[PDB]
C-alpha cells in the first residue's frame, strides 16, 4: 500500500510535535464515551 | 459524539499482525492522530469476552494518565468493533530494548517512577490491576512509558467480566521488568517451562555484575514468593535508587 506524504516520515513528525505541544479539549473533539451495548452490537 | 470508519484516513498499519488489526489514522475534520484498532465480533463471540470488551471500556472510559495510553471513543459497524486510541510515537518498549540491548539506570529508574504513579491512579479510581507484561508498553514522543492494556453457574462477575487478577500480581511483574530492562531477559528464564517454573517459586533469583546494587534492593524487595511482602507501590516510587536515577519528563497532559 502507498503511504501518505502525513504518515510517513518528517511531515509525521511535525503533526506528533504540535499536537505533543497543543493538546485539544478532548470531550469536543471525541464525546462521552457511552457503555457498550452487548447487545445492540451481537444481535 | 457519533462516530463511523468513513471519518478517519488510514496511513498506514502498526502491528505487523502482531497486535492485530492495529492502524495509524487522523480525523479528517482535525488532522488529529490516533491509533486505530479493529476488534472482529466473530472473534470476540468465539473466545467469549464480550463482558470483558464492555468493562474494560468502561475501565479506560475514566481513565486520565500520561502513562495510561488513552482511549479516545470507540464505534462499530455490522461485524467489526473499532477503538480510536492514542498513538505512541515511538512504539513498543521491547524493541527498543532491543536496540539498546539493555538500559541504563536513569531509563530504567524513570520507568519505575512512571509505572508507580500510573498503577497507583488506577488504585485511587477503584482498577485494582493492570497488565504489564513488556508487551503492554509504549514509548511517548519524549520517551515516556505508556502502558497500553488489552486483550458456570457459580461463577461471580467479575469472573465472567475479567476482573480476577489481585493487586500484588504487579507489584511482582514490576520486578521482573526492571530485571529485564537492566539484563536483558528476564530472572527465571530457562531452556524448559518445568525449570522456570521451579525456579519461579523458589525465587531463584540471580543479579548479574550489570545490576547496580540500588536496582538488587528494590528487585529483591518485589520479587517476594509471599504477596503480602511485596514492596508497595508508594515505596517504589519513593526508593532511594529510583528517586536518585530517575530523569521524567511530562507531557502538557
Ligand atoms: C495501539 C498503538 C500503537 C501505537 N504506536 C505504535 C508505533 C509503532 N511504531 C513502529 C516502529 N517505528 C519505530 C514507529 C513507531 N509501532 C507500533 S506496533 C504496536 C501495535 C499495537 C500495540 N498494542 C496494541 O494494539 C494494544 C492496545 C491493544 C503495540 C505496538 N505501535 N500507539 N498506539
Amino acid at each position: 500500500k502507498p503511504i501518505p506524504t502525513w504518515a510517513r516520515g518528517t511531515p509525521l513528525s511535525q503533526a506528533i510535535i504540535h499536537q505533543y505541544y497543543h493538546p485539544p479539549n478532548l470531550l469536543e473533539l471525541f464525546g462521552t464515551i457511552l457503555p457498550l451495548d452487548l447487545e445492540d452490537i451481537f444481535k | 459524539r457519533h462516530f463511523t470508519i468513513d471519518d478517519f484516513e488510514i496511513g498506514r498499519p502498526l502491528g505487523k499482525g502482531k497486535f492485530g488489526n492495529v492502524y495509524l489514522a487522523r480525523e479528517k475534520k482535525s488532522h488529529f492522530i490516533v491509533a486505530l484498532k479493529v476488534l472482529f465480533k466473530s472473534q470476540i463471540e468465539k473466545e467469549g469476552v464480550e463482558h470483558q470488551l464492555r468493562r474494560e471500556i468502561e475501565i479506560q472510559a475514566h481513565l486520565h494518565h500520561p502513562n495510561i495510553l488513552r482511549l479516545y471513543n470507540y464505534f462499530y459497524d455490522r461485524r467489526r468493533i473499532y477503538l480510536i486510541l492514542e498513538y505512541a510515537p515511538r512504539g513498543e518498549l521491547y524493541k527498543e530494548l532491543q536496540k539498546s540491548c539493555t538500559f541504563d539506570e536513569q531509563r530504567t529508574a524513570t520507568i519505575m517512577e512512571e509505572l508507580a504513579d500510573a498503577l497507583m491512579y488506577c488504585h485511587g479510581k477503584k482498577v485494582i490491576h493492570r497488565d504489564i507484561k513488556p508487551e503492554n508498553l509504549l514509548l511517548g514522543l519524549k520517551g515516556e512509558l505508556k502502558i497500553a492494556d488489552f486483550g458456570l453457574d457459580y461463577l461471580p462477575p467479575e469472573m465472567i467480566e475479567g476482573r480476577m487478577h489481585n493487586e500484588k500480581v504487579d507489584l511482582w511483574c514490576i520486578g521482573v521488568l526492571c530485571y529485564e530492562l537492566l539484563v536483558g531477559n528476564p530472572p527465571f528464564e530457562s531452556a524448559s517451562h518445568n525449570e522456570t517454573y521451579r525456579r519461579i517459586v523458589k525465587v531463584d533469583l540471580k543479579f548479574p555484575a550489570s545490576v547496580p546494587t540500588g536496582a538488587q534492593d528494590l528487585i529483591s524487595k518485589l520479587l517476594r514468593h509471599n504477596p503480602s511482602e511485596r514492596l508497595p507501590l508508594a515505596q517504589v516510587s519513593a526508593h532511594p535508587w529510583v528517586r536518585a536515577n530517575s530523569r521524567r519528563v511530562l507531557p502538557p497532559s
